[PDB]
């Protein structure tokens, strides 16, 4: 959108703006999804006065749009996050994270005897909701864990 | 082509009621009229990364009665291959350039699955992977249950033993819960009760189930008595021996049994089923072991052969 | 040291501006020295152009100052980053990265047999500028390595 | 009869340029039109006195695709036979009265040769003997090099790794130096440089060779990149890890590579070739492993069969 | 003569409250004023039929601190005795003719009870007998609680981890059960819950106790947090990983804790106590291992001197 | 307080020339006038995580000679500690609460440096830490040179055998490198040449050195012949056998040798020093092993007594 305390601040030309990320979850997302790995002008605002929502994180990836699928990968980490598509210095699109069905190579199988650990494979867990508690199922060992357990690693 | 042509057999959840019946239909038909050269010219890999004679010997006999050749190994003692450091992925990748199909047993869950990802066209068949899946054992329990009861729906199936770690009782319940009106009885030690994830699974289906503390309770009700070896290690020697008594089977306990109730057990048994039972019409473990050949043969035939002439 | 006067980027009042970070390093720095694990308002800019080097990274940390020591640890990654200390809306003093005599917590010993690998010990290397390159001698196994090697990849 | 009929395959020096080409000619032709019963009724011994799954599995598959039977063993754990005290000589002498041919792997150099002296008519094929010969691995590298480059003369062949102990790079150089105009590049650690006896051998032939400190140097020049596993044990963990960096291969290092350059590696690889290379057109180890079957099949076919119908 | 003179320390059950006190009372004096020549000229057999280095090095440092000589051995398999023929009774009958006291750890329950029957007049101290007892570990625990809390009565003890198999918690709950007003908090995963026989005894004696789901609920009342190690082998890897995070202590958790609160663990710790906990003043696991030296000297001193004038 | 009081003897690098002298100076007095009750009432942990019988029996005889008690263990695999879970840090944190000093040998470099961080106030003496250091062996060497030559300055030292891996020569070259005017002769097969980092340091300090092809060239100037064992396993059997005869000493070779010349070897010797050499008065390898007893007593004495009045 438009940041201004009193002092002149940037807003990418065309690109995406992942705004409303909760404090401390921002950088993880940058790490996890390896978002920083391009030649694009990324501007990050950490620990910003979200006031109503206290403190938030914020990313702006200029000249880079995210497929709705990529937007869904944020759910477990930042569900209240709003993903804005910007064109011509204006919000042309406003998406919101949604529970995916599968979350690839970002989580680690808590099952220590899971073949997934040594070998060259990407993690892959099938998501499944229950009274709003997310159980996650490893593609390999086929075991089901609670997201609390998996996310801890 | 048949529905399983070239498909990987890894988990029992991957097969539907109609796939089980196809496999069963074939097994029954290969038992009847043998096709000793159906797989002639094929070469199959017996990769027992985790040793297992019962299962290796069974599979291999299945290969030899269909005309197939066999190469392979057992016990990954050192296997400067896989063990020293070759990643399984790389091992399959190389083996898939020699053989036409791969049967494998591994100590880690998901092994057979991962293999699938590095074999290109070569179908891999899971002969056991950690405490996860052992699909062939089940295809064989079902064949036995069908052969003896004449059906896979409407059975009073009792499962005894280590129902909490028993890799086999978990798989048998899932498959049996693909059919209709099966009622389950869960006689097991308190420290070893059926996992909840299986119980919940059943309730959703609306399947009848109940836990029993002793076998005599459900004796005169059961069609199938499925016993499983209670691993002493899982328990304390005092605890074990305390428990034991309420879960071994003698012939006398069977006087109450129906006329068609068969006692099944994946094997090995030792303490859990007394040899006196060996001599009663109800004994079916050994016969059950022999059905493994037909169950496994039907599996290779379908996977390897485009269309099945039965 | 980047000045845009149209699509403007705001400047903080007090804190530290880690300017002239070669591209792709601003994130190592972030992870490595755990610069995000703070409540202070940080602001990051990646791949911002500044012809004097092409593309650069730039990190502003509000109400936080780095010691002479803390600044030196960047010597190995962004030898030329310019750490502009700030107070009252203006640079109250600049500072450049000096190669330290010792580097803790962030490197890994290349020695496979070095005990530092399985233990609750923070690594520590002695630095020694010897003709052409930097030598780093492990505290525990005492094996000396070319820095090029200590940076596995 | 063909030139190899009943001859023993022991060393690569024992075969001439014309023998290699014959083997290659056949391999190429058996790959094309399979003769699954050519060796029907023959019984072959798989004596892996030193275990080796990659090689045993390969040989045996080669036997099974030609109709031959196989008996044999692996790992001389105790073998109250050979190990306890039976002298190899006596072991062959007995085995040569059962089978028609013997494939064997032994930990000591000259084993396969000695065997030759106690087998009467039974042809023995060396599948590895100490740090001396492993001829079959080479027949297979050459097939791969010919299949991919289309020729065995005028290649820019680079050999990387443990060039001082690498039993394979020594054999590949010798064979390749039977053909014309091959230039060699020797990128290897200083502590592990190509033996001098091989270097001198080349100079006499007047063959072009040069050592390189890094692969990037000869990248855009090489047709074949032959990498070998650098045994950590050969070195000190600090020394090793010091060295390492200048000798592992990543995909990015390959951007400079020609269009037809194939990366080969006897296997296992692990640290030396990153899995990213796995996905580039240049990757050829795995394909290379599959060519082992054709290379070995052609070898048995020729040895065992009087005249070869191709 | 003191009460403990020439007596066998086999089970905690066998020791009275007075007894307990006599030992910890002596322990403190030896810790205050050491006697390095009290047990001079004495020889003690350190018999570890089942290797336990940590317990051995302790008992032995204890024995040297009083000027005693030590001879002994570790692991019968590495030993020469009792591997195929000789009994323990013969082994004890013989050793009781050499030494002045016998310390012994043995893989099977009742092993020390049986020794006291062939030791003659030599007193036998139990350093562990299967899943049965471990007197010394408990006296060392009790001495650490008394020393830090100033009392063994009216305490707030939370016990955590594997309460089913942990022989150590069972035994401390019995000893504390001998003192007045104590209250216990048992926090353990259901598969590893405290046995009924302990609860039954706790209820029969009027002692308060209560299961809890997480330390957090109890952190603020508790005086002593006795932690134990849930061995992942006592479970299924998947199962273990789910309950793991519920019984692992971070220094943060310690926040709303009484000043006087101490964290104990028989050790080895692995995951259960996070390393940041070591810096907080509640960590006392290492000072506990340290007090083992004194509890052990007191006993050796009491058992071998008709009178002590400490 | 002497300089070495309460200090950790980890690396030779850490010791000064003064330090060196203080130790060898004390060593000679203990060898002149023994103190069998100096370290009485002390307990020292002899912790051989990596079994080294020869070094252990030595350190231990040293410990008994001063009246100290010893407890300890050999080989962690045979031990109970650090096999799957517990760290060294926990193992040290615990042991530092029993003993008065820790001696330890460990398979990995830096293992003792790390102990000094959890030992608290207990001083740690390094008896070997991987390819890293071995303080004591060097002080024992230096004491033998000083004792026989009368000085550590202006010496003619030839070092022979495996100069690349021999941790012992590296360390002695550093210690001697601290004294003035020494000159070294490095005779070693090229595959086992002295590392560059030593030469670099030798050159930076102004110290003369020079490679030589055979002892013969140097036999007449040299005062001390430090020999080492080229392990045939650090090479290829064939390779080893070719260079063997160039670094093996026969009593004949000793012919044109200075009266004062002594032959040293850390032992075990196997082929390198021929048995006829034992009768010539240059053999001093056994009297060296003997002096290890004194260099070790001095250190234990220095480290545990604020003042010595020898
Ligand atoms: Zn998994
Ligand atoms: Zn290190």
């Amino acid at each position: 959108m438009t940041h201004d305390n009193k002092l002149q601040v940037e807003a990418i030309k065309r690109g995406t703006v992942i705004d409303h990320i909760p404090a401390q979850i921002g950088f993880k997302l940058l790490s996890l999804f390896k978002l920083t790995e391009t030649d694009q002008r990324i501007t990050i605002g950490l620990n910003l006065p979200s006031g109503e929502m206290g403190r938030k994180d914020l990313i702006k990836i200029e000249n880079t749009f995210l497929s709705e699928d990529q937007v869904d990968q944020l759910a477990l980490y930042a569900p209240q996050a709003a993903v804005n598509r910007i064109d011509n210095y204006e919000v042309v699109g406003k998406s919101r994270p949604s529970l995916p069905e599968r979350i690839d190579n970002v989580l680690v199988c808590p099952n220590s005897n899971c073949i997934s650990h040594a070998e060259p494979v990407s993690s892959s867990f099938a998501v499944r909701k229950r009274a709003n508690d997310i159980a996650l199922k490893c593609k390999y060992c086929e075991k089901e864990f609670s997201h609390n357990v998996v996310l801890a690693n | 082509a048949n529905p399983l042509y070239q498909k990987h057999i890894i988990s029992i959840n991957d097969l539907s009621r109609d796939d089980l019946n196809l496999v069963l239909a074939t097994a029954a038909k290969l038992k009847a009229n043998p096709q000793p050269e159906l797989l002639k010219h094929k070469v199959i890999a017996s990769c027992f990364f985790e040793a297992s004679t019962r299962t290796r010997l069974s599979f291999q006999t299945s290969m030899h009665r269909l005309g197939a050749s066999v190469v392979g190994f057992s016990d990954s003692a050192n296997t400067s291959l896989g063990k020293k450091g070759e990643t399984l992925a790389d091992t399959i990748s190389v083996i898939s350039t020699y053989v036409d199909a791969i049967v494998m047993r591994h100590p880690q869950e998901g092994a057979a699955r991962l293999a699938t990802e590095f074999s290109g066209n070569v179908p891999v068949l899971n002969a056991g992977d950690g405490s996860n899946q052992h699909p062939t054992q089940t295809l064989l329990d079902l064949f036995t249950i069908q052969q003896t009861e004449g059906r896979l729906d409407n059975l009073h199936v009792a499962m005894v033993g280590d129902l909490k770690y028993g890799r086999t009782v978990h798989s048998l319940t899932q498959a049996l819960a693909k059919f209709d009106g099966n009622r389950f009885y869960f006689i097991a030690p308190d420290a070893l009760a059926m996992p909840e994830y299986i119980l919940d699974m059943l309730d959703e289906k609306g399947i009848a189930w109940s836990l029993h503390s002793s076998i005599e309770e459900v004796m005169a009700e059961v069609d199938i008595l499925y016993m499983t070896r209670v691993q002493k290690e899982r328990l304390d020697p005092s605890e074990y021996a305390n428990v034991k008594a309420q879960f071994v089977l003698r012939a006398s306990d069977l006087h109450n049994a129906k006329a068609n109730m068969k006692v099944l057990h994946p094997l090995p048994r030792v303490d859990e089923i007394a040899t006196d039972v060996d001599k009663t019409p109800h004994a079916w473990y050994f016969q059950q072991a022999g059905n493994g050949i037909f169950a496994r043969q039907a599996l290779l035939a379908l996977v390897l052969n485009r269309d099945l002439v039965l």
